C-alpha cells in the first residue's frame, strides 16, 4: 500500500460585481431650459388717428 | 495590529469577544481562550503517521478484529484524517489577494 493520503481540495472562488443596474434620474441630463418671455405685448403709442 | 502574521487575514477579523457580569467564586475578573490555528495539523499529522507505521506491519491488530471490527476501517480512518491534515496544509498561508470572474478571449493578434 502507498500511505499519505489521496487529494483533497480548497473551497476558493473568483468575485465580480456583475455589471449590476439601478435608476438614476440626475444621468438623463445634460442641458438646462430656456428663458421665460422677457417682452412688452400691451405698450401702444397712443396716436390721435 | 501587532502581528497579523500568525491570523487568517481572508478571514476580516478573526474574533468573537463577549464580557459576562459575574466572575468565578474566589475570583475578580477572567477570561477564557478558544482557538484554531493551522499550526494543529502537526496533531493529526502525528497521530496518521503513527497509525500508519504500526499498520504496515498489522501491529496489534487481533484483538481489534476479535470484537469483528473490520479490518478495512483502519485504512478509512488514517485516509480521513489525512484529508483533514490536508485540510490545514492547504488553508495556511492562503490567498487574500483577489482572483476575478474573466475569462480567456480571443480578442488579440500577437505584438
Amino acid at each position: 500500500h502507498v500511505p499519505g493520503g489521496g487529494s483533497v481540495q480548497i473551497v476558493y472562488k473568483p468575485v465580480d460585481l456583475s455589471k449590476v443596474t439601478s435608476k438614476c434620474g440626475s444621468l438623463g441630463n445634460i442641458h438646462h431650459k430656456p428663458g421665460g418671455g422677457q417682452v412688452e405685448v400691451k405698450s401702444e403709442k397712443l396716436d390721435f388717428k | 495590529n501587532k502581528n497579523s502574521s500568525y491570523f487568517v487575514e481572508w478571514i476580516p477579523n478573526n474574533v468573537k469577544t463577549a464580557v459576562c457580569d459575574i466572575p468565578p467564586r474566589g475570583l475578580k475578573m477572567s477570561a477564557t481562550f478558544i482557538g484554531n490555528s493551522t499550526a494543529i495539523q502537526e496533531l493529526f499529522k502525528r497521530i496518521s503517521e503513527q497509525f500508519t507505521a504500526m499498520f504496515r506491519r498489522k501491529a496489534f491488530l487481533h484483538w481489534y478484529t476479535g470484537e469483528g471490527m473490520d479490518e478495512m476501517e483502519f485504512t478509512e480512518a488514517e485516509s480521513n484524517m489525512n484529508d483533514l491534515v490536508s485540510e490545514y496544509q492547504q488553508y495556511q498561508d492562503a490567498t487574500a489577494d483577489e482572483q476575478g470572474e474573466f475569462e480567456e478571449e480571443g480578442e488579440e493578434d500577437e505584438a
